[PDB]
């Protein structure tokens, strides 16, 4: 929860605007108050024995998730560092053997347990992502979809822009019976009708909703108790295939689980070919946070990079054009007089031979053609020579460091930025800390207890464990501004200090 | 009481009602309420 | 002290004391301090750049091993990449302190079938390795200014 | 010195009023200052 603080924290204050910030904070506390309930179903404590297994073995799968991550990275290290002895022969341990060339003889073993042990702790991995990180993504688009549906009409006064696939994606879930499964507002599809019933039409929501209008007012009229028995065909019966189908669309189209699932196809290809289980190695991006930093240096001026390297291939390309048509006698590249080996007699052999040989080479790409001296263009070709090694080797070369530079100095600048507005600024009323520092510890204070967003999180939580007859007057001032989600009550550019800072002093 | 009952037309009225601030002849800040046009509109709203 | 006692056992351990002006001048522990606050990320980007080599070794060994041949002599070969550990350490030591990455050591791919992939195979390994990363080391020691 | 002067436009229009050149600290006094400022007070947008 800590780590999820800060990374909201960082997010807020590096992209988010000050008109959003108190409804982003709402957001946060309320996927919080999800992880919360995710972490305590987690925390450790025929048919129905083996319920009570599988609910034990995911229990312990979502808990051990990441030790199961860094497992499968060690695994993967170990597995290369086996492979790492690999040797090939004419012999047998026309084609070519693969084969170990180790003393001992136990690595051979040891591969293929480690490679069964890994592909075991993918499949792990992808359960546990499944059981412990998921959730919070299908929370959150519920969430997303909830507030769409009832206060911005996406499905009801308007469209999808029918460029966002994620709404249009979104029509399948409407009418599932099980639309918020995992949201916590599970009259949602009630309050859109009641919101949007009178001019877009009760009936014509009610299909858009999957509701039932009888349903609705008998279910209201009293109460249903079914107890269906836990059988599989039951269970089978229960199942909602739209839903489903949309769930799962949603998981596919997440980047994180396409990783893992990325991660146990190469490692059930590993099997095919060991060497398949190199890309593992990859994994320690993703695993370790300074390499992560260091690789974000790169990706965050990613586009500018690809931009740059297709502006120098433009450019090699007009030197390719200027090459050959006045300079192909220079780009014979064989020692042979019999068998002349000419680079440039063809437009894309001469692209080719510039692109991989001219641009690699230190000195450009007169380092390999031929000596100008004593040639009537060798004014032209000398101009050539320099004009390639200063434009492509030293100008284009330099902007692509400096975007790494300047990438590694914007992320500085970035986290910079974020410590220095928590500790000048007060989060939630925005009020500089040289105002509260007049009295002792001031801003301290004010941070601490007056202001503490944590303190604000753990209202929302009192709020709704508290029961509604036993809401004081300001607790149910805030809880129906929650329900209406109006931030008023959030106190901005104002505090208690400064309301009594006469009578105070 | 007559805002209230006069939201309607204010919310029907927001885009075209156009509000800046001047220093008048009097030496005060002035609030001058006019007119904007839907065509000025869609034309300031133009993407170039 | 230790150093300078085992001076008397050989004179040349004596050398290991000019390592003293780093701490002696305040002007070198500065520069020094420059390389030394991005340690960490320094190492971490040898070792990702040890990871990046040993997948190249990895693609190297399984289809271009033709092209590692580092003998003259047509009696004698001298094939670098016929095993996995000789193929790393020719690529660790050789094509990262190339100019131009492996293809600057390994053969010629004109007129070979697997061609443009080996040139592909060329090109990535120079913009990778001799382009980015060690810009990243340098970024890395121009921030630490900074 | 291009990101900088891209940053610095940035700042200039989140931290202080086009037109008055007063500073975002003052309006945000009031909930929302600067922005009700900015959108309906100070539109550059409404005085053209
Ligand atoms: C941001 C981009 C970076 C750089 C882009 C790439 C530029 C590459 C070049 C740099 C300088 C190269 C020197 C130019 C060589 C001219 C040779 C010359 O003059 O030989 C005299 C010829 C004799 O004709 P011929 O009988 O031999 O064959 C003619 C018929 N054929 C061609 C098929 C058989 O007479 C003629 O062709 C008359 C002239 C023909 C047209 C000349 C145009 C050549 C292009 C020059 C680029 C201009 C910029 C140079 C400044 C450096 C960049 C800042
Ligand atoms: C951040 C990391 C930076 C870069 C990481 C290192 C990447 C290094 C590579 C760059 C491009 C190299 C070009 C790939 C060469 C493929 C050769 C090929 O296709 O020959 C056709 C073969 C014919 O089989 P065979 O009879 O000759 O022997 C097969 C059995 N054996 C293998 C033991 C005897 O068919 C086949 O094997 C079917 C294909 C086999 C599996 C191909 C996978 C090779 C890996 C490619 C890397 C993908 C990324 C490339 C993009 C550049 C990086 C951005
Ligand atoms: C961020 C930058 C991302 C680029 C990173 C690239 C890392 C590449 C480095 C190492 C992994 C590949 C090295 C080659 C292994 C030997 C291959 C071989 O040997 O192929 C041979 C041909 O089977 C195949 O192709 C299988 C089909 C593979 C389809 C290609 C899948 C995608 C390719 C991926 C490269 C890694 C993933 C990179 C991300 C790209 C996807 C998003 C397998 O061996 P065999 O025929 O002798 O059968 C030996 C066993 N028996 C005796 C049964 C007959
Ligand atoms: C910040 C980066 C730190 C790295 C800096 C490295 C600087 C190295 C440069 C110069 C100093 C060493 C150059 C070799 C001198 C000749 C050696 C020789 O000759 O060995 C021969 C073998 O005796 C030994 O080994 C003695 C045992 C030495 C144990 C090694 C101690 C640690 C090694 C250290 C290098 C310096 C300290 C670096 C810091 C690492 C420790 C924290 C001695 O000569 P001899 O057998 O002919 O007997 C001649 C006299 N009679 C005729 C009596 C028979
Ligand atoms: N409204 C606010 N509520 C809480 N902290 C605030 C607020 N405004 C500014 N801050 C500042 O944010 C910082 C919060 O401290 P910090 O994030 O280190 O807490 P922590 O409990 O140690 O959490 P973590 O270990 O996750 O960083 C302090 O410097 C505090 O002054
Ligand atoms: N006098 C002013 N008039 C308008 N905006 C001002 C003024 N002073 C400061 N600003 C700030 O300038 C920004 C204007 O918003 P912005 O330029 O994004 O508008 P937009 O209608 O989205 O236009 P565009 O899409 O072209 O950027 C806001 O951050 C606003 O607070
Ligand atoms: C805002 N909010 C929640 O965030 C919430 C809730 N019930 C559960 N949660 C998490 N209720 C009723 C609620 O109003
Ligand atoms: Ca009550
Ligand atoms: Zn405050
Ligand atoms: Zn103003």
């Amino acid at each position: 929860v800590k780590e999820s603080k800060r990374q909201f924290i960082f997010d807020v204050v590096n992209e988010g605007g000050e008109s959003e910030k108190m409804e982003m904070f709402v957001s946060f506390c309320e996927d919080t108050i999800f992880e919360m309930q995710i972490a305590a179903q987690i925390s450790e404590p025929f048919w129905g024995e083996l319920e009570v297994q599988r609910v034990k073995f995911l229990n312990y799968l979502s808990r051990n998730f990441y030790t199961l991550r860094f497992l499968a990275l060690f695994l993967a290290f170990a597995i290369n560092f086996i492979l790492l002895f690999y040797k090939v022969s004419d012999s047998p341990p026309n084609m070519v053997y693969y084969f170990l060339e180790e003393s001992t003889g136990y690595m051979e073993p040891a591969l293929r347990c480690l490679s069964l042990l890994h592909t075991l702790v993918a499949f792990l991995c992808i359960i546990g992502y499944n059981c412990l990180k998921v959730p919070l993504v299908i929370f959150k688009r519920e969430k997303e979809l909830a507030r769409k549906l009832e206060f911005d009409g996406l499905y009801i006064t308007e469209q999808p822009e029918d460029d966002d696939v994620k709404g249009q994606w979104d029509r399948l879930v409407l009418n599932t019976p099980s639309f918020p499964s995992n949201y916590w507002d599970k009259f949602v599809k009630r309050k859109v009708l009641d919101k949007h019933g009178d001019i877009f039409g009760r009936e014509r929501i009610a299909e858009l909703l999957g509701m039932d209008l009888a349903s609705l007012e008998i279910t209201a009229h009293n109460e249903r108790k079914p107890d269906p028995p836990p059988g599989l065909l039951t269970w089978i019966m229960s199942i909602d295939v739209k839903y489903q189908i949309w769930k799962f669309g949603v998981i596919f189209t997440d980047n994180s689980f396409l990783y893992l699932g990325w991660y146990m196809v190469m490692s059930l290809l590993g099997h095919y070919n060991n060497f398949f289980f190199a890309a593992h190695l990859l994994d320690i991006a993703m695993g370790v946070k300074t390499l992560r930093t260091i690789l974000s240096s790169v990706t965050h001026n990613g586009k500018q990079l690809v931009m740059t390297v297709g502006l120098l291939a433009v450019v090699v390309y007009l030197y390719t054009v200027v090459a050959f048509n006045f300079f192909r006698k220079f780009y014979n590249k064989s020692e042979d007089e019999d068998e002349p080996d000419m680079k440039c007699d063809d437009m894309m052999t001469c692209y080719l031979f510039h692109m991989y040989v001219g641009v690699r080479a230190g000195g450009g790409i007169g380092d390999e053609i031929e000596d100008p001296a004593g040639d009537e263009y060798e004014l032209y070709r000398v101009v050539f020579d320099i004009t390639f090694f200063f434009f492509v080797i030293v100008i284009l070369l330099a902007i692509i460091q400096g975007l790494i530079i300047d990438a590694f100095g914007e992320l500085r600048d970035q986290q910079e930025q974020v410590k220095e507005d928590m500790e000048t600024k007060c989060f939630i009323c925005g009020i500089g800390s040289d105002y509260f520092d007049t009295t002792p510890h001031g801003f301290e204070t004010h941070t601490l207890e007056e202001h503490n967003l944590a303190n604000y999180m753990f209202f929302l939580m009192y709020l709704i464990n508290k029961d509604e007859t036993e809401h004081t007057g300001q607790e149910s001032y805030v809880w129906k501004m929650y329900q209406e989600r109006c931030w008023d009550f959030f106190p901005a550019g104002d505090c208690f200090r400064k309301q009594y800072e006469d009578q105070l002093s | 009481n007559f805002l209230e009952l006069a939201e309607s037309i204010l919310e029907y009225f927001r885009p075209y009602l156009g509000r800046i601030e001047i220093m008048g002849a009097s030496r005060r800040i002035e609030r001058i309420y006019f007119e904007i046009s839907e065509t000025n509109r869609a034309q300031w709203e133009m993407p170039q």
